[PDB]
Protein backbone atom coordinates (compact mmCIF):
# COMPACT_ATOMS: atom_id res chain seq x y z
CA UNK A 1 0.00 0.00 0.00
CA UNK A 2 2.92 2.30 0.71
CA UNK A 3 2.39 5.72 2.21
CA UNK A 4 -1.31 6.55 2.28
CA UNK A 5 -2.47 9.19 -0.19
CA UNK A 6 -2.22 12.60 1.45
CA UNK A 7 -5.47 13.72 -0.19
CA UNK A 8 -7.82 12.52 -2.91
CA UNK A 9 -7.60 15.85 -4.73
CA UNK A 10 -11.30 16.57 -4.29
CA UNK A 11 -12.15 18.64 -1.23
CA UNK A 12 -14.63 16.80 0.93
CA UNK A 13 -13.82 13.12 0.36
CA UNK A 14 -11.20 11.88 2.82
CA UNK A 15 -8.62 9.19 2.10
CA UNK A 16 -9.94 5.78 3.13
CA UNK A 17 -7.40 3.91 5.25
CA UNK A 18 -9.43 0.68 4.87
CA UNK A 19 -10.18 0.63 1.12
CA UNK A 20 -10.60 -3.07 0.36
CA UNK A 21 -12.65 -3.85 3.47
CA UNK A 22 -15.10 -1.03 2.73
CA UNK A 23 -15.53 -2.31 -0.83
CA UNK A 24 -16.14 -5.87 0.35
CA UNK A 25 -18.75 -5.06 3.00
CA UNK A 26 -20.45 -2.54 0.69
CA UNK A 27 -20.59 -4.95 -2.24
CA UNK A 28 -21.94 -7.72 -0.01
CA UNK A 29 -24.64 -5.29 1.10
CA UNK A 30 -25.52 -4.73 -2.56
CA UNK A 31 -26.09 -8.45 -3.15
CA UNK A 32 -28.22 -8.51 0.00
CA UNK A 33 -30.54 -5.61 -0.86
CA UNK A 34 -30.84 -6.98 -4.39
CA UNK A 35 -31.80 -10.37 -2.94
CA UNK A 36 -34.98 -8.77 -1.58
CA UNK A 37 -36.16 -8.12 -5.17
CA UNK A 38 -37.81 -10.62 -7.56
CA UNK A 39 -35.32 -12.38 -9.82
CA UNK A 40 -37.22 -11.66 -13.04
CA UNK A 41 -36.66 -7.93 -12.44
CA UNK A 42 -34.08 -6.50 -14.84
CA UNK A 43 -32.72 -4.35 -12.01
CA UNK A 44 -31.51 -7.50 -10.24
CA UNK A 45 -29.65 -8.98 -13.20
CA UNK A 46 -27.75 -5.84 -14.19
CA UNK A 47 -26.84 -4.68 -10.68
CA UNK A 48 -25.65 -8.10 -9.54
CA UNK A 49 -23.81 -8.55 -12.84
CA UNK A 50 -22.11 -5.23 -12.10
CA UNK A 51 -21.44 -5.44 -8.37
CA UNK A 52 -20.41 -9.11 -8.18
CA UNK A 53 -17.68 -8.51 -10.75
CA UNK A 54 -16.57 -5.42 -8.83
CA UNK A 55 -16.58 -7.57 -5.70
CA UNK A 56 -14.57 -10.10 -7.70
CA UNK A 57 -11.79 -7.67 -8.62
CA UNK A 58 -11.39 -6.09 -5.18
CA UNK A 59 -10.90 -9.50 -3.56
CA UNK A 60 -8.49 -10.63 -6.28
CA UNK A 61 -6.39 -7.46 -6.59
CA UNK A 62 -4.80 -6.44 -3.26
CA UNK A 63 -2.83 -3.45 -4.54
CA UNK A 64 -4.78 -0.20 -4.36
CA UNK A 65 -3.37 1.40 -7.51
CA UNK A 66 -3.93 -1.70 -9.64
CA UNK A 67 -7.44 -1.84 -8.18
CA UNK A 68 -8.19 1.67 -9.47
CA UNK A 69 -7.44 0.58 -13.03
CA UNK A 70 -9.41 -2.62 -12.39
CA UNK A 71 -12.72 -0.79 -11.89
CA UNK A 72 -11.72 2.33 -13.91
CA UNK A 73 -13.39 4.52 -11.29
CA UNK A 74 -10.69 7.02 -10.44
CA UNK A 75 -9.34 6.76 -6.93
CA UNK A 76 -10.83 4.43 -4.33
CA UNK A 77 -12.53 7.29 -2.48
CA UNK A 78 -14.96 7.94 -5.32
CA UNK A 79 -15.39 4.17 -5.75
CA UNK A 80 -16.62 3.80 -2.17
CA UNK A 81 -18.95 6.74 -2.83
CA UNK A 82 -20.46 5.09 -5.90
CA UNK A 83 -20.78 1.78 -4.06
CA UNK A 84 -22.59 3.73 -1.35
CA UNK A 85 -24.85 5.44 -3.89
CA UNK A 86 -25.78 2.12 -5.50
CA UNK A 87 -26.68 0.94 -2.00
CA UNK A 88 -29.11 3.81 -1.43
CA UNK A 89 -30.63 3.43 -4.90
CA UNK A 90 -31.05 -0.33 -4.48
CA UNK A 91 -32.50 0.25 -1.01
CA UNK A 92 -34.89 2.84 -2.45
CA UNK A 93 -35.65 0.91 -5.65
CA UNK A 94 -37.27 -1.98 -3.78
CA UNK A 95 -40.11 0.18 -2.44
CA UNK A 96 -40.64 2.07 -5.71
CA UNK A 97 -41.73 -1.19 -7.38
CA UNK A 98 -40.36 -0.23 -10.86
CA UNK A 99 -40.89 -3.58 -12.59
CA UNK A 100 -44.64 -3.77 -13.27
CA UNK A 101 -45.94 -2.66 -16.68
CA UNK A 102 -45.98 1.11 -17.14
CA UNK A 103 -48.46 3.09 -15.07
CA UNK A 104 -50.41 4.02 -18.20
CA UNK A 105 -49.85 4.95 -21.81
CA UNK A 106 -49.38 8.70 -22.38
CA UNK A 107 -52.08 10.59 -24.32
CA UNK A 108 -52.31 9.90 -28.05
CA UNK A 109 -50.16 12.71 -29.50
CA UNK A 110 -48.29 13.86 -26.40
CA UNK A 111 -45.04 13.12 -28.25
CA UNK A 112 -44.42 13.67 -32.00
CA UNK A 113 -42.59 16.81 -33.13
CA UNK A 114 -43.48 19.04 -34.90
CA UNK A 115 -47.16 19.28 -33.98
CA UNK B 1 4.17 60.93 -25.24
CA UNK B 2 11.20 57.79 -24.25
CA UNK B 3 11.98 57.66 -20.54
CA UNK B 4 15.32 58.97 -19.30
CA UNK B 5 17.84 56.18 -18.72
CA UNK B 6 18.13 57.27 -15.07
CA UNK B 7 14.54 56.25 -14.35
CA UNK B 8 14.61 53.40 -16.87
CA UNK B 9 16.74 51.69 -14.24
CA UNK B 10 14.35 52.86 -11.51
CA UNK B 11 11.25 51.30 -13.08
CA UNK B 12 13.26 48.21 -14.01
CA UNK B 13 14.80 47.78 -10.55
CA UNK B 14 11.66 48.59 -8.56
CA UNK B 15 9.80 45.82 -10.41
CA UNK B 16 12.76 43.46 -10.83
CA UNK B 17 12.39 43.06 -14.60
CA UNK B 18 13.12 44.75 -17.93
CA UNK B 19 10.07 46.82 -18.83
CA UNK B 20 11.64 48.35 -21.94
CA UNK B 21 11.80 44.99 -23.74
CA UNK B 22 7.99 44.86 -23.84
CA UNK B 23 5.78 47.81 -22.87
CA UNK B 24 2.01 48.14 -22.59
CA UNK B 25 1.97 51.35 -24.63
CA UNK B 26 2.06 50.50 -28.32
CA UNK B 27 4.46 52.11 -30.77
CA UNK B 28 5.55 51.91 -34.42
CA UNK B 29 5.54 48.09 -34.23
CA UNK B 30 1.78 48.07 -34.91
CA UNK B 31 0.59 46.98 -38.33
CA UNK B 32 -0.11 49.79 -40.79
CA UNK B 33 -3.71 51.01 -40.76
CA UNK B 34 -3.78 51.04 -44.59
CA UNK B 35 -3.37 47.66 -46.26
CA UNK B 36 -3.34 46.48 -49.89
CA UNK B 37 -6.62 45.17 -51.32
CA UNK B 38 -7.08 41.51 -50.40
CA UNK B 39 -8.17 38.70 -52.69
CA UNK B 40 -10.38 36.32 -50.74
CA UNK B 41 -10.50 32.63 -51.71
CA UNK B 42 -13.48 30.62 -52.94
CA UNK B 43 -15.07 27.69 -51.16
CA UNK B 44 -14.60 24.02 -51.98
CA UNK B 45 -17.95 23.91 -53.80
CA UNK B 46 -17.12 26.76 -56.18
CA UNK B 47 -16.84 24.19 -58.97
CA UNK B 48 -18.65 24.84 -62.24
CA UNK B 49 -19.43 21.12 -62.61
CA UNK B 50 -20.15 18.03 -60.51
CA UNK B 51 -21.48 20.33 -57.78
CA UNK B 52 -25.06 19.07 -57.65
CA UNK B 53 -26.89 20.08 -54.49
CA UNK B 54 -28.41 16.61 -54.08
CA UNK B 55 -24.90 15.34 -53.29
CA UNK B 56 -23.95 18.45 -51.30
CA UNK B 57 -26.86 19.44 -49.04
CA UNK B 58 -26.72 19.02 -45.28
CA UNK B 59 -30.22 19.94 -44.16
CA UNK B 60 -32.10 17.33 -46.21
CA UNK B 61 -29.89 14.53 -44.84
CA UNK B 62 -31.18 14.65 -41.25
CA UNK B 63 -33.50 11.77 -40.40
CA UNK B 64 -36.21 11.90 -37.74
CA UNK B 65 -35.00 10.89 -34.26
CA UNK B 66 -34.46 7.14 -34.47
CA UNK B 67 -36.84 5.24 -32.19
CA UNK B 68 -35.45 2.26 -30.29
CA UNK B 69 -38.27 1.38 -27.90
CA UNK B 70 -41.83 2.62 -27.45
CA UNK B 71 -44.39 1.68 -24.81
CA UNK B 72 -47.01 1.29 -27.56
CA UNK B 73 -29.02 -12.30 -20.62
CA UNK B 74 -27.68 -8.93 -21.76
CA UNK B 75 -24.47 -7.44 -20.40
CA UNK B 76 -24.67 -4.11 -18.61
CA UNK B 77 -23.77 -1.25 -20.94
CA UNK B 78 -22.54 2.21 -19.96
CA UNK B 79 -23.57 5.23 -22.09
CA UNK B 80 -19.91 5.60 -23.08
CA UNK B 81 -16.66 4.00 -21.90
CA UNK B 82 -15.52 5.62 -18.65
CA UNK B 83 -13.15 8.53 -19.12
CA UNK B 84 -9.42 7.93 -18.78
CA UNK B 85 -7.97 9.92 -15.89
CA UNK B 86 -6.05 12.92 -17.19
CA UNK B 87 -2.29 12.68 -17.03
CA UNK B 88 -0.26 15.28 -15.18
CA UNK B 89 1.19 18.14 -17.19
CA UNK B 90 4.62 17.84 -18.78
CA UNK B 91 5.37 21.49 -19.60
CA UNK B 92 4.52 22.64 -16.06
CA UNK B 93 3.87 20.17 -13.24
CA UNK B 94 2.81 21.31 -9.74
CA UNK B 95 3.06 25.11 -9.56
CA UNK C 1 -9.50 8.08 -96.78
CA UNK C 2 -6.81 9.40 -94.42
CA UNK C 3 -8.15 12.91 -95.03
CA UNK C 4 -11.32 11.86 -93.19
CA UNK C 5 -11.56 13.36 -89.69
CA UNK C 6 -15.09 12.52 -88.52
CA UNK C 7 -18.38 11.21 -89.90
CA UNK C 8 -21.93 12.14 -88.94
CA UNK C 9 -23.52 8.77 -89.81
CA UNK C 10 -27.18 9.71 -90.10
CA UNK C 11 -28.63 13.14 -89.44
CA UNK C 12 -27.17 15.89 -87.28
CA UNK C 13 -28.94 14.57 -84.18
CA UNK C 14 -26.89 11.38 -84.16
CA UNK C 15 -23.43 12.03 -82.66
CA UNK C 16 -20.42 12.25 -84.95
CA UNK C 17 -17.85 9.45 -84.99
CA UNK C 18 -14.09 9.69 -85.63
CA UNK C 19 -12.35 7.79 -88.41
CA UNK C 20 -10.88 5.35 -85.88
CA UNK C 21 -14.35 3.79 -85.67
CA UNK C 22 -15.38 4.63 -89.25
CA UNK C 23 -12.95 1.97 -90.52
CA UNK C 24 -15.51 -0.85 -90.32
CA UNK C 25 -18.72 0.10 -88.54
CA UNK C 26 -21.71 -1.25 -90.42
CA UNK C 27 -24.47 1.21 -91.30
CA UNK C 28 -27.33 -0.23 -89.29
CA UNK C 29 -29.25 0.85 -86.20
CA UNK C 30 -27.53 -1.59 -83.82
CA UNK C 31 -23.99 -1.15 -85.18
CA UNK C 32 -24.15 2.63 -84.77
CA UNK C 33 -25.44 2.10 -81.22
CA UNK C 34 -22.31 0.42 -79.90
CA UNK C 35 -20.56 3.11 -81.96
CA UNK C 36 -22.04 5.61 -79.45
CA UNK C 37 -24.35 7.06 -82.10
CA UNK C 38 -27.38 6.13 -84.18
CA UNK C 39 -28.32 5.32 -87.75
CA UNK C 40 -30.99 8.02 -87.69
CA UNK C 41 -31.74 8.85 -91.32
CA UNK C 42 -28.55 7.53 -93.01
CA UNK C 43 -27.43 11.09 -93.86
CA UNK C 44 -23.69 10.57 -94.30
CA UNK C 45 -21.88 13.86 -93.63
CA UNK C 46 -18.09 13.72 -93.90
CA UNK C 47 -15.65 16.25 -92.48
CA UNK C 48 -12.09 16.28 -93.80
CA UNK C 49 -8.86 17.01 -91.93
CA UNK C 50 -9.04 20.70 -92.84
CA UNK C 51 -12.54 20.91 -91.34
CA UNK C 52 -12.73 22.66 -87.97
CA UNK C 53 -14.83 20.21 -85.96
CA UNK C 54 -15.50 22.79 -83.24
CA UNK C 55 -16.75 25.29 -85.82
CA UNK C 56 -18.85 22.64 -87.56
CA UNK C 57 -20.53 21.57 -84.31
CA UNK C 58 -21.21 25.19 -83.34
CA UNK C 59 -22.81 25.74 -86.74
CA UNK C 60 -24.78 22.53 -86.20
CA UNK C 61 -26.08 23.44 -82.74
CA UNK C 62 -26.70 27.03 -83.81
CA UNK C 63 -29.13 25.55 -86.32
CA UNK C 64 -30.93 23.81 -83.45
CA UNK C 65 -31.28 27.12 -81.60
CA UNK C 66 -32.90 28.77 -84.63
CA UNK C 67 -35.13 25.73 -85.16
CA UNK C 68 -36.08 25.39 -81.50
CA UNK C 69 -39.74 24.75 -80.71
CA UNK C 70 -39.60 27.10 -77.74
CA UNK C 71 -42.24 25.31 -75.68
CA UNK C 72 -40.39 23.28 -73.09
CA UNK C 73 -37.85 24.75 -70.70
CA UNK C 74 -34.69 22.71 -71.48
CA UNK C 75 -34.54 22.83 -75.28
CA UNK C 76 -35.28 26.57 -75.22
CA UNK C 77 -33.01 27.80 -72.43
CA UNK C 78 -30.39 25.06 -72.73
CA UNK C 79 -29.87 25.04 -76.49
CA UNK C 80 -29.52 28.82 -76.58
CA UNK C 81 -27.12 28.43 -73.66
CA UNK C 82 -25.39 25.75 -75.73
CA UNK C 83 -25.01 28.35 -78.47
CA UNK C 84 -23.34 30.86 -76.16
CA UNK C 85 -20.87 28.41 -74.63
CA UNK C 86 -20.06 26.58 -77.87
CA UNK C 87 -19.54 29.89 -79.67
CA UNK C 88 -17.03 30.81 -76.96
CA UNK C 89 -15.29 27.46 -77.47
CA UNK C 90 -14.93 28.07 -81.22
CA UNK C 91 -13.26 31.42 -80.57
CA UNK C 92 -11.43 29.81 -77.64
CA UNK C 93 -12.14 32.46 -75.00
CA UNK C 94 -13.56 29.78 -72.68
CA UNK C 95 -11.72 28.10 -69.80
CA UNK C 96 -10.94 24.36 -69.61
CA UNK C 97 -13.37 23.70 -66.75
CA UNK C 98 -16.41 24.67 -68.84
CA UNK C 99 -15.94 21.60 -71.07
CA UNK C 100 -17.43 19.22 -68.51
CA UNK C 101 -20.26 21.57 -67.52
CA UNK C 102 -21.38 21.63 -71.14
CA UNK C 103 -21.53 17.86 -70.80
CA UNK C 104 -23.59 18.17 -67.61
CA UNK C 105 -26.14 20.61 -69.03
CA UNK C 106 -26.29 18.38 -72.11
CA UNK C 107 -27.45 15.54 -69.87
CA UNK C 108 -29.90 17.96 -68.25
CA UNK C 109 -31.28 18.61 -71.74
CA UNK C 110 -31.42 14.89 -72.50
CA UNK C 111 -34.62 13.14 -71.49
CA UNK C 112 -36.12 16.23 -69.82
CA UNK C 113 -37.85 17.62 -72.93
CA UNK C 114 -41.26 17.03 -74.46
CA UNK C 115 -39.62 17.22 -77.87
CA UNK C 116 -36.89 14.79 -78.87
CA UNK C 117 -35.01 17.62 -80.60
CA UNK C 118 -33.56 18.59 -77.22
CA UNK C 119 -31.90 15.20 -77.08
CA UNK C 120 -31.28 15.69 -80.80
CA UNK C 121 -29.14 18.72 -79.93
CA UNK C 122 -27.48 17.32 -76.80
CA UNK C 123 -26.00 14.32 -78.63
CA UNK C 124 -23.75 16.33 -81.01
CA UNK C 125 -22.36 18.23 -78.02
CA UNK C 126 -21.67 14.97 -76.19
CA UNK C 127 -20.21 13.34 -79.29
CA UNK C 128 -17.88 16.29 -79.87
CA UNK C 129 -16.69 16.22 -76.25
CA UNK C 130 -16.08 12.47 -76.13
CA UNK C 131 -14.06 12.28 -79.35
CA UNK C 132 -12.19 15.60 -79.69
CA UNK C 133 -11.78 16.96 -76.16
CA UNK C 134 -8.04 17.69 -76.71
CA UNK C 135 -8.94 19.71 -79.81
CA UNK C 136 -10.86 22.33 -77.85
CA UNK C 137 -8.30 22.27 -75.03
CA UNK C 138 -5.37 23.16 -77.28
CA UNK C 139 -7.55 25.66 -79.16
CA UNK C 140 -8.42 26.98 -75.71
CA UNK C 141 -4.74 27.34 -74.79
CA UNK C 142 -4.12 29.13 -78.10
CA UNK C 143 -6.50 31.91 -77.08
CA UNK C 144 -5.01 32.08 -73.58
CA UNK C 145 -1.55 32.52 -75.14
CA UNK C 146 -2.02 35.10 -77.90
CA UNK C 147 -4.42 37.01 -75.63
CA UNK C 148 -2.21 38.07 -72.73
C1 LIG D 1 11.98 65.46 -7.94
C2 LIG D 1 12.27 66.70 -8.76
C3 LIG D 1 13.74 66.96 -9.00
C4 LIG D 1 14.04 68.19 -9.82
C5 LIG D 1 13.54 68.12 -11.26
C6 LIG D 1 14.04 66.91 -11.98
C7 LIG D 1 12.94 66.00 -12.44
O1 LIG D 1 11.98 65.70 -11.78
O2 LIG D 1 13.11 65.60 -13.69
C8 LIG D 1 12.01 64.86 -14.25
C9 LIG D 1 12.41 64.23 -15.56
C10 LIG D 1 11.25 64.00 -16.50
O3 LIG D 1 10.72 62.65 -16.45
P1 LIG D 1 11.21 61.56 -17.53
O4 LIG D 1 10.18 60.47 -17.55
O5 LIG D 1 12.66 61.22 -17.30
O6 LIG D 1 11.08 62.30 -18.94
C11 LIG D 1 10.94 61.50 -20.15
C12 LIG D 1 10.86 62.41 -21.36
O7 LIG D 1 12.15 62.93 -21.65
C13 LIG D 1 9.89 63.56 -21.18
O8 LIG D 1 9.81 64.33 -22.41
P2 LIG D 1 8.92 65.67 -22.43
O9 LIG D 1 8.81 66.14 -23.85
O10 LIG D 1 7.68 65.43 -21.61
O11 LIG D 1 9.84 66.73 -21.64
C14 LIG D 1 9.33 68.07 -21.40
C15 LIG D 1 9.10 68.28 -19.92
C16 LIG D 1 10.38 68.25 -19.10
O12 LIG D 1 10.03 68.48 -17.72
C17 LIG D 1 11.04 68.57 -16.87
O13 LIG D 1 12.20 68.51 -17.20
C18 LIG D 1 10.57 68.76 -15.45
C19 LIG D 1 11.34 69.79 -14.68
C20 LIG D 1 10.81 71.20 -14.86
C21 LIG D 1 10.95 71.77 -16.25
O14 LIG D 1 8.47 69.56 -19.66
C22 LIG D 1 7.16 69.68 -19.89
O15 LIG D 1 6.48 68.78 -20.30
C23 LIG D 1 6.63 71.05 -19.56
C24 LIG D 1 5.65 71.06 -18.43
C25 LIG D 1 6.32 71.11 -17.06
C26 LIG D 1 5.35 70.91 -15.92
C27 LIG D 1 5.79 71.50 -14.59
C28 LIG D 1 7.07 70.95 -14.03
C29 LIG D 1 7.35 71.40 -12.61
C30 LIG D 1 8.69 70.94 -12.07
C31 LIG D 1 8.91 71.27 -10.61
C32 LIG D 1 8.73 72.72 -10.25
C33 LIG D 1 9.17 73.07 -8.85
C34 LIG D 1 8.55 72.21 -7.78
O16 LIG D 1 13.08 63.00 -15.16
C35 LIG D 1 14.43 63.02 -15.12
O17 LIG D 1 15.04 63.90 -15.65
C36 LIG D 1 15.06 61.96 -14.26
C37 LIG D 1 16.03 62.50 -13.25
C38 LIG D 1 15.40 62.80 -11.89
C39 LIG D 1 16.35 63.42 -10.90
C40 LIG D 1 15.84 63.51 -9.48
C41 LIG D 1 16.78 64.21 -8.52
C42 LIG D 1 16.32 64.22 -7.08
S1 LIG E 1 -37.57 20.53 -76.34
FE1 LIG E 1 -38.83 20.13 -78.18
S2 LIG E 1 -40.93 20.79 -77.56
FE2 LIG E 1 -39.50 21.69 -76.03
S3 LIG E 1 -39.05 23.77 -76.85
FE3 LIG E 1 -37.41 22.40 -77.63
S4 LIG E 1 -38.18 21.72 -79.67
FE4 LIG E 1 -39.97 22.59 -78.56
Amino acid sequence: AGLLKKTTGLVGLAVCETPHERLKILYTKILDVLGQIPKNAAYRKYTEQITNEKLGMVKAEPDVKKLEEQLQGGQIEEVILQAENELSLARKMLRWKPWEPLVEEPPANQWKWPI
Amino acid sequence: ASATRVIQLLRNWASGRDLQAKLQLRYQEISKRTQPPPKLPVGPSHKLSNNYYCTRDGRREAMPPSIVMSSQEKKAVTPAPPIKRWELSKDQPYL
Amino acid sequence: WDNLLAVIPGGSSTPLIPKSVCETVLMDFDALVQAQTGLGTAAVIVMDRSTDIVKAIARLIEFYKHESCGQCTPCREGVDWMNKVMARFVKGDARPAEIDSLWEISKQIEGHTICALGDGAAWPVQGLIRHFRPELEERMQQFALQHQ
